[PDB]
């Protein structure tokens, strides 16, 4: 049971890491 | 210890290995002597 | 493990040989600079 | 313990990121 | 976990020793105060160490 | 503690790396004028680096 | 013995290649990737 | 002792030495 | 000297400004090289003044002493100096001969011409110049192989070197027959770094080290001759970086992996750096500890094959990972040392059980004794033994010293070659002094990185 | 590999092979046995090397068996160099007798499952009547773990904290088996060896054995399994 | 027009208009970093325990077999083991690798290729857009520091066993037997690291905060002040003079930085060489010169031992002595 | 002979301490070097005598 939780914290983590990675706001050059 | 003949020069001897330590203080003396040019 | 160390070997070999050949390959020619 | 250490690590994902959804939906719609 | 499984170890329980073996050697010194004169047989220690 | 240490390297390499030219000469700490009105490194290039 | 392993552990074995298959792949692929390499070149 | 006056000695010479190389050649014309 | 307006460079780069100047970059070269055998001559005659004969060189803090003790000079069997004249002739030419690279240092430094381009053109040079370049190349490749040759002949004709693999415990060898064999040679170097395999540290024999050096120094002679007769390919020509800063940045790399290595060397080898000179290995004061504490409690009557310790393992005996009769407890780490007190013991399974019974020499457990009491531990204040044991014995092994300082140089030369690489590359494609501000590259590139 | 050749080679070209953990092969010799002159030997450079392992295992619908396992330690499972005397009569009745050597070996196994299964396979004290073709006997085996042996807890037998000391209020009457006593008491093992091959000339013998042994009880702790090692032999005679 | 394979493939490794830059440094980075990623991940999960000391004790070290995220970790090598190179084809089974620490060695091997080709490739990366070089040399600081840590340690030790445990406990415990040993919190090295994360962190802290004080006025007070600056504005958007003034009016108007490259060299190059020096000190401990000796240093006229703060130091480590590898030790001497 | 070896010895440290106070000097004085020649080699040649002699010198001492 808490093993699922430490689980699911730490891949949410990766998927926040990877969301923040690869759909960022993109800089603007404006 | 040193060969007898030159047991009274010991006491230059152990001076001796410091020499490469001051050589670059040396340079840091002769570019403060520049002002750093 | 035999096939293991084979398959590992042909990748290991594989990278090293692109990074070797990808540096041989006019790499100080790849750059945005002038001259 | 094994259940109410369970409904606090969810309520304190779920409530925060809640307040930050509905923030940056409303900014996101405002662009 | 521990405590009703022998076998069980992990670098918690290993730093949970270590605190003990700091705390018993540092304390006879470390807080005269304290007047800790503790025998050496009841020092908590390894094998041959 | 560990990540402000960090910061700091890592803010003044990318700094003392992305810096224009701004005046011939291979030292760079002369090409700087406190009084001026513009950047002395790209931060375009700094983050398109990162 | 109880169960199989190669034992190429130490013996100071060339490229830890205790089979001459190892040998044969690891000179294999290098020479592929160089014969790219060689007929892609002046190709820049 | 004799050995440490000796040494302090060779040990003020050569801290010496070299300052006093730059020294002379500041007061006698430069090309330092 | 120049300033910062006629060179672009500050005072703390100011040796930047002799790149370009031959000549007082040889200056700089010869005062340096002559700074190198001062030292050399000033701490041998420092070590030799504060030698004292009854004790081992490795508890007295020498580190070029058991260098030319391992040469061969002045010792005898079991590594007992006999002479320390000639470690006192060895200091006194190289402080001598460093008076004269010395004097040639500055004076092309100061008064000397400051390109050799003009007036001596066998000595100009220009960086870009690729056939110069090998020529120089050549001729310090050459002078590297006779370097290499004149160790082969000492180790030949001219008296031998200490070999600390002679049975009775090491002594002065002419080495016969040096092991020329191109497989065991360069099996060598395509070995594994790794324990058990250890590259070139795992160099065992005086045999397979002169040969060895039969090798590198006629290498060095042919390529020397191939790179005065030769120009680089246009595949090198394409691959390399032409200038001073890049060629010194190419050397910087090759020291780094020498002073790892050399810190390896240090740490690990025993015949090339013999116990007698240098003190044990820590895998040999580990082994020289399990032996101490087996033959002492066969001499109380244990049985030290059937002891086993806390964990059932085996107190005093147990077996490595593929089998071999080892020292138990937590040198069965350094199960791979192999060293000259303790090869006589071993039988084809290891550590022969008859022969730990009964086939002990007085000289061999005198070994293991001294051994482990001058364990390569020891404090940066000098402190012998662990962090916790008070200030008692004053000894920290030249091993350490050695592996520590030559770690460390290893290291700080690797960062120099990334900064001097990095530079030379800058440098060549013209952006060392930054981004131009009117044609920057990254504005001229599509978005989204 | 005969034990001749295997004297022939060195250390060095030993080292890493696992050959210093294979006991002699008798490549000679003949297999009639009872051949052999009786008498009183010193049985001298006594060896056993395992072939097998296997562990007495009940799964769920009520079946015992001996079950495969992998093992999870390297090449350390060989017993060489004991030593001790056999007596051989010429009827063919051999009592045999191991004095002392490298007669035990820390070793584990894992379970189909992932257990793992730590025992000391020993052959120490070994007496063994029986016959040439067979002979049977009892040898003991000790504790896993020393006396001085400390737990993650630091409890322990001859040494340690004798309680869970991380709980100052939870260590009485329920983990007794635990913290309360760390026993050490040895148990006993069966084995079944079997001559087969045997040169006169030298007095070499080899065969085959059958052991049967208690595994560990982790000092007083979760009961002990049977293990089944089956393997060959070598010795030599006076 | 180009059409040669080699020649396309090298274009697209060097391409600087991919999301993420690969370049040849790259190629050997992305595989080697995955490679590592995969097995720290699947064994911090799922891996049986490890019998780290060599004395077949195992530690756990996964969350499967009962660790949470603090006391997790990827178990260092076996001792028995040492420096062996232990690779999954040297095992006779995949029980037998994951039994005696195989994952340990395989990540340490894969993240030291690994982050020796990141350092290599900011190098590329910055040649490619015409940058200067040295950010590769910032970063190798933390390259020496996890080099000395995962593999120089080893090296001097002897064994694999005594690298830092992949976790956080594990680490605590790398730290606090580091100290038993080697008393590093008395070594200079040591100190130069303290000095240059704490020293960081001030200055950090400092050229944040003179930055954010000296930012001009442009927005309102509704808005944030981050959008005062826009992404690629050619104008500074701090005064450098106002905060320079500040600065010396603070402490002294001398010792300062006013020119802008040389206070961000710097802040680049202190925390860097201090974390140079400490990952030295870890190295050069690897080969056991250690930390100051200051046991028994003072004593009276009688020569009665006073003790210091490095006496009372001394009884922590010795509490910390004894009790690490409370079953591994046969001898007094703590030589392996 | 061993005291006739110490005096060459001493006038050896004496003209190389004067040989390192001076070179540098005369290198770099302004035509320091073109009128200093005889003393420069005067002061080299007795260096390299003086280095002989003591040489010469120990295998009688
Ligand atoms: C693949 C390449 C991987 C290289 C690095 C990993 C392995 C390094 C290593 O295991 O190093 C150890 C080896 C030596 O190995 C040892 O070699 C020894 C050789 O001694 C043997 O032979 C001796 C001869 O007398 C004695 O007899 C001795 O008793 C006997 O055991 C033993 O075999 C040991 O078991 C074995 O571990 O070093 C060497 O091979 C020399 C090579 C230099 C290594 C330097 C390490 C640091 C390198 C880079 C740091 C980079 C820093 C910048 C970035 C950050
Ligand atoms: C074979 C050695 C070698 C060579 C020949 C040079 C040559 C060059 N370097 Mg250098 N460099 C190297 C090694 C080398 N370096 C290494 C090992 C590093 C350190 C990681 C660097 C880092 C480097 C930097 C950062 C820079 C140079 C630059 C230069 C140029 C000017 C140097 C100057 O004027 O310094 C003058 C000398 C000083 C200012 C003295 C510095 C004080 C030092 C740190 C004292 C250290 C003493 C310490 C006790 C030693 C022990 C430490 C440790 C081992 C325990 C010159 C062409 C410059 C350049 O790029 O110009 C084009 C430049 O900025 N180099
Ligand atoms: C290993 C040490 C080393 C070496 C061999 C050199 C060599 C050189 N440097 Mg220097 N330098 C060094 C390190 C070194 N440096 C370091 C550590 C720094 C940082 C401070 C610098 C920074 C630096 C700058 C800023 C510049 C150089 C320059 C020079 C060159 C011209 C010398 C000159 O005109 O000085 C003149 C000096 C004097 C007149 C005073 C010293 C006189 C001599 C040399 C003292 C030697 C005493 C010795 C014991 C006598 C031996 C006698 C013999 C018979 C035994 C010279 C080749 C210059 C250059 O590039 O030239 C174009 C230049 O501008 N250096
Ligand atoms: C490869 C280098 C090397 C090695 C391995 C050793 C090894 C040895 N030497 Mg030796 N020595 C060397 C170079 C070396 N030396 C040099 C270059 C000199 C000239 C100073 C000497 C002169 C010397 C003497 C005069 C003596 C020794 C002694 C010793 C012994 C003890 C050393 C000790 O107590 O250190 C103590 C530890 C230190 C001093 C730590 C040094 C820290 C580094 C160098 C500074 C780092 C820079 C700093 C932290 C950061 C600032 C950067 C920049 C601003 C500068 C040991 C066997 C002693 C002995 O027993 O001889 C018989 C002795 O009395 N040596
Ligand atoms: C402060 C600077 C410093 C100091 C004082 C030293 C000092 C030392 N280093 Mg060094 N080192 C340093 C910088 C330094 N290092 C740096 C910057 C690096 C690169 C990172 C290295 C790389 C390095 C290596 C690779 C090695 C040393 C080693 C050594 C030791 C012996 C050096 C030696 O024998 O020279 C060698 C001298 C020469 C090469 C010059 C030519 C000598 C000729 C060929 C000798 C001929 C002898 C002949 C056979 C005699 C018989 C004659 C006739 C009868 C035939 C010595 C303690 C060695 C050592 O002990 O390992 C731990 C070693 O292997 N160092
Ligand atoms: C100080 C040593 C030294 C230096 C720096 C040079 C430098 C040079 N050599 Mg070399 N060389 C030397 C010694 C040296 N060599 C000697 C001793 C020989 C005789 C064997 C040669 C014979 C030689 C040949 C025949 C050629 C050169 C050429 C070259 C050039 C490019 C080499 C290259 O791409 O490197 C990279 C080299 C490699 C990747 C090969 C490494 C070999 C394996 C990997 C070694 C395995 C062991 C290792 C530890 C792992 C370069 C200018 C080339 C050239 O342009 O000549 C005109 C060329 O064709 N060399
Ligand atoms: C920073 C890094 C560089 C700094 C220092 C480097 C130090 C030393 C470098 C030389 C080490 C020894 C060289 C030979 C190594 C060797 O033969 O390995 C051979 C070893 C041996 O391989 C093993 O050998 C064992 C027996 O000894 C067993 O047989 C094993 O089964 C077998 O796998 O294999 C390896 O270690 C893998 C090396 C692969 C390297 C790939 C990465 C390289 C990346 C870029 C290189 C570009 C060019
Ligand atoms: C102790 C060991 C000493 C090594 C010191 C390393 C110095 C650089 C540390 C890493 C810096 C990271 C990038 C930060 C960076 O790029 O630095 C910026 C700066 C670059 O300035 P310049 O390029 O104008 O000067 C360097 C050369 O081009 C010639 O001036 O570097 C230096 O100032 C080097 C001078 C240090 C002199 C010794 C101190
Ligand atoms: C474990 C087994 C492997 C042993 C490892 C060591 C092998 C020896 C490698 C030494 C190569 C010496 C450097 C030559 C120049 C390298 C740069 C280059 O190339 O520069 C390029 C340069 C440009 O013209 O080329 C040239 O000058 C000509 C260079 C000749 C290239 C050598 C190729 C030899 C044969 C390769 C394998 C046969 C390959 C066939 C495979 C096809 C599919 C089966
Ligand atoms: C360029 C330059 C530089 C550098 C310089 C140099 C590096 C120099 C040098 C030099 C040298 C490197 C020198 C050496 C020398 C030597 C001498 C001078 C000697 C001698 C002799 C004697 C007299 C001895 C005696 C004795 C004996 C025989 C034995 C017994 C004891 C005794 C000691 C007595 C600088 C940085 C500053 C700055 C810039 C410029
Ligand atoms: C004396 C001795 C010996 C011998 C040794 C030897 C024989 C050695 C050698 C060796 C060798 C024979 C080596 C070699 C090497 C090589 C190297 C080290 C390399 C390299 C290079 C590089 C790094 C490259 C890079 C690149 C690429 C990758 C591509 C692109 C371009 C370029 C070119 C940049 C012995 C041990 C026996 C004994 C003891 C002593
Ligand atoms: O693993 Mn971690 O801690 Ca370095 O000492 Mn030896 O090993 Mn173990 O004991 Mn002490
Ligand atoms: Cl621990
Ligand atoms: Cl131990
Ligand atoms: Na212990």
């Amino acid at each position: 049971m808490e093993a699922l939780v430490y689980t699911f914290l730490l891949i949410g983590t990766l998927g926040i890491i990877f969301f923040s990675i690869f759909f960022r706001e993109p800089p603007r050059i404006a | 210890k040193l060969p007898e003949a030159y047991a009274p020069f010991s006491p230059i001897v152990d001076v001796l290995p410091i020499i490469p330590v001051l050589f670059i203080l040396l340079a840091f003396v002769w570019q403060a002597s520049v002002s750093f040019r | 493990m035999l096939t293991l160390k084979i398959f590992v070997y042909t990748v290991v070999t594989f990278f090293v040989g692109l990074f070797i050949f990808g540096f041989l390959s006019n790499d100080p020619s790849r750059n945005p600079g002038k001259g | 313990v094994n259940i109410l250490g369970l409904t606090a690590t969810a309520l304190f994902i779920i409530i925060p990121t809640s307040f930050l959804l509905i923030l940056y939906v409303k900014t996101a719609a405002s662009e | 976990r521990a405590a009703e499984d022998p076998e069980f170890e992990t670098f918690y329980t290993k730093n949970i020793l270590l605190n003990e073996g700091i705390r018993a050697w540092m304390a006879a010194q470390d807080q005269p105060h304290e007047k800790l004169t503790l025998p050496e047989e009841v020092l908590p220690r390894g094998n041959a160490l | 503690v560990l990540g402000a240490a960090l910061l700091c390297a890592i803010h003044g390499a990318t700094v003392e790396n992305t810096l224009f030219e701004d005046g011939d000469g291979a030292n760079t700490f002369r090409a700087f004028n406190p009084t001026q009105a513009e950047e002395t490194y790209s931060m375009v290039t700094a983050n398109r680096f990162w | 013995l109880v169960d199989d392993r190669m034992n190429g552990d130490g013996t100071g074995l060339p490229f830890g290649v205790n089979d001459g298959i190892l040998g044969w792949v690891i000179a294999g692929t290098l020479g592929t990737i160089w014969a790219i390499y060689f007929v892609s070149q002046k190709d820049l | 002792s004799l050995t440490l006056i000796l040494q302090l000695v060779a040990l003020f010479a050569v801290v010496a030495a070299g300052p006093l190389v730059v020294v002379l050649l500041s007061v006698r014309g430069g090309n330092l | 000297g120049r300033d910062q307006e006629t060179t672009g460079f500050a005072w703390w780069a100011g040796n930047a400004r002799l790149i370009n100047l031959s000549g007082k970059l040889l200056g700089a070269h010869v005062a340096h090289a002559g700074l190198i055998v001062f030292w050399a001559g000033a701490m041998n005659l420092f070590e030799v003044s504060h030698f004292v004969p009854e004790k081992p060189m490795y508890e007295q803090g020498l580190i070029l002493l058991p260098h030319i003790a391992t040469l061969g000079y002045g010792v005898g069997p079991g590594g007992e100096v006999l002479d320390t004249f000639p470690y006192f002739v060895s200091g006194v030419l190289h402080l001598i001969s460093s008076a004269v690279l010395g004097f040639g240092g500055v004076y092309h430094s100061l008064i000397g011409p400051e390109t050799l381009e003009e007036s001596y053109p066998f000595f100009g040079y220009v960086w870009k110049d690729k056939n110069k370049m090998t020529n120089i190349l050549g001729y310090h490749l050459i002078i590297l192989g006779c370097g290499a040759w004149l160790l082969v002949l000492k180790a030949l004709y001219f008296g031998g070197v200490y070999d600390t693999w002679a049975p009775g415990g090491g002594d002065v060898r002419i080495i016969s027959n040096p092991t020329t064999n191109a497989a065991i040679i360069f099996g060598y170097i395509v070995k594994s770094p790794f324990g058990g395999d250890g590259w070139i540290v795992s160099v065992d024999n005086l045999e397979d080290i002169i040969g060895g050096h039969i090798w590198i120094g006629t290498l060095c002679i042919l390529g020397g001759i191939w790179h005065i007769y030769t120009t680089p390919w246009p595949w090198a020509r394409r691959a390399f970086v032409w200038s001073g800063e890049a060629y010194l940045s190419y050397s910087l790399a090759a020291v780094s992996l020498m002073g790892f290595t050399a810190c390896c060397f240090a740490w690990f080898n025993n015949t090339a750096y013999p116990s007698e000179f240098y003190g044990p290995t820590g895998p040999e004061a580990s082994q020289a500890q399990a032996f101490t504490f087996l033959v002492r409690d066969q001499r109380l009557g244990a049985n030290v094959a059937s002891a086993q310790g806390p964990t059932g393992l085996g107190k005093y005996l147990m077996r490595s990972p593929t089998g071999e009769i080892i020292f138990g407890g937590e040198t069965m780490r350094f199960w791979d040392f192999r060293g000259p007190w303790v090869e006589p013991l071993r039988g084809p399974s290891g550590l022969d059980l008859v022969k730990l019974k009964n086939d002990i020499q007085p000289w061999q457990e005198r070994r293991a004794a001294e051994y482990m009491t001058h364990a390569p531990l020891g404090s940066l204040n000098s402190v012998g033994g662990v962090a916790t044991e008070i200030n008692a014995v004053n000894f920290v092994s030249p091993r350490s010293w050695l592996a520590t300082s030559h770690f460390c140089l290893g290291f700080f030369f690797f960062v120099g070659h990334l900064w001097h690489a990095g530079r030379a590359r800058a440098a060549a494609a013209g952006f060392e002094k930054g981004i131009d501000r009117v044609d920057e590259p990254v504005l001229s590139m599509r978005p989204l990185d | 590999l005969t034990y001749d050749e295997l004297q022939g080679l060195t250390y060095l070209q030993v080292k890493g092979t696992g050959i210093a953990n294979t006991c002699p092969v008798v490549e000679q010799g003949t297999s009639n046995v009872r051949e052999l002159k009786p008498g009183d030997y010193k049985l001298e450079k006594f060896c056993m090397e395992p072939t097998s392992f296997t562990v007495k295992e009940e799964d769920a619908k009520g079946r015992e068996e001996f079950v495969k396992t992998k093992l999870l330690t390297r090449l350390t499972y060989g017993l060489d160099g004991m030593n001790g005397s056999m007596k051989i009569n010429n009827d063919g009745s051999v009592e045999f007798r191991e004095d002392e050597g490298l007669d035990y070996a820390a070793t584990t196994v894992k379970l189909p499952g992932g257990e793992y299964v730590p025992f000391l396979f020993t052959i120490k004290e070994f007496d063994g009547k029986g016959t040439l073709d067979s002979f049977s006997g009892d040898f003991l085996v000790p504790s896993y773990r020393g006396s001085t042996f400390l737990d993650p807890k630091g409890r322990g037998g001859a040494t340690g904290y004798d309680n869970a000391i991380a709980l100052p209020a939870k260590a009485d009457a329920d983990e007794i088996q635990r913290l309360n006593n760390k026993s050490y008491t040895p148990g006993k093992g069966s084995a079944v060896f079997s001559v087969a091959k045997v040169d006169t000339e030298t007095g070499e013998i080899a065969g085959v054995f059958e052991s049967i042994q208690p595994s560990d009880t982790e000092m007083g702790a979760h009961p002990a399994k049977d293990i089944k090692i089956t393997g060959l032999w070598y010795g030599q005679l006076t | 027009e180009n059409t040669s394979l080699w020649a396309r493939f090298c274009e697209w490794i060097t391409s600087t208009e991919n999301r993420l830059y690969i370049g040849w440094f790259g190629v050997i980075m992305i595989p080697t970093l995955l490679t590592a990623i995969s097995v720290y991940i699947i064994a911090f999960i799922a891996a049986p325990p490890v019998d780290i000391d060599g004395i077949r004790e195992p530690v756990s070290g996964s969350l499967l077999y009962g660790n949470n995220i603090i006391t997790g970790a990827v178990v260092p090598t076996s001792n028995a083991i040492g420096l062996h190179f232990y690779p999954i084809w040297e095992a006779a089974s995949l029980d037998e690798w994951l039994y005696n620490g195989g994952p340990y060695q395989l990540v340490v091997c894969h993240f030291f290729l690994g982050v020796c080709c990141y350092m290599g490739r900011e190098w590329e990366l910055s040649y490619r857009l015409g940058m200067r070089p040295w950010i590769a040399v910032a970063y190798s600081a933390p390259v020496a520091a996890a080099t000395a840590v995962f593999i120089i340690y080893p090296i001097g030790q002897g064994s694999f066993s005594d690298g830092m445990p992949l976790g956080i406990s594990g680490t605590f415990n790398f730290m606090i037997v580091f100290q038993a040993e080697h008393n590093i919190l008395m070594h200079p090295f040591h100190m130069f690291g303290v000095a240059g994360v704490f020293g960081g962190s001030l200055f950090s802290a400092m050229h944040g905060s003179l930055v954010t004080s000296s930012l001009i006025r442009e927005t309102t007070e509704n808005e944030s002040a981050n959008a005062g600056y826009k992404f690629g504005q050619e104008e500074e958007t701090y005064n450098i003079v106002a905060a320079h003034g500040y600065f010396g009016r603070l402490i002294f108007q001398y010792a300062s930085f006013n020119n802008s490259r040389s206070l961000h060299f710097f802040l680049a190059v202190w925390p860097v060489v201090c974390i140079w020096l400490t990952a030295l000190g870890i190295s050069t401990m690897a080969f056991n010169l250690n930390g100051f000796n200051f046991n028994q240093s003072v004593v009276d006229s009688n020569g009665r031992v006073l003790n210091t703060w490095a006496d009372i130091i001394n009884r922590a480590n010795l509490g910390m002595e004894v009790m690490h590898e409370r079953n591994a030790h046969n001898f007094p001497l703590d030589l392996a | 002979m061993t005291s006739i070896l110490q005096i060459a010895l001493l006038g050896l440290v004496l003209v190389s301490f004067a040989l390192v106070v001076g070179v540098p000097v005369v290198f770099a004085s302004p035509n320091g070097w073109t009128e200093n020649k005889g003393v420069v080699f005067s002061g080299l040649s007795v260096w390299f005598l003086l280095v002989f002699a003591v040489g010469v010198f120990n295998s009688f001492a």
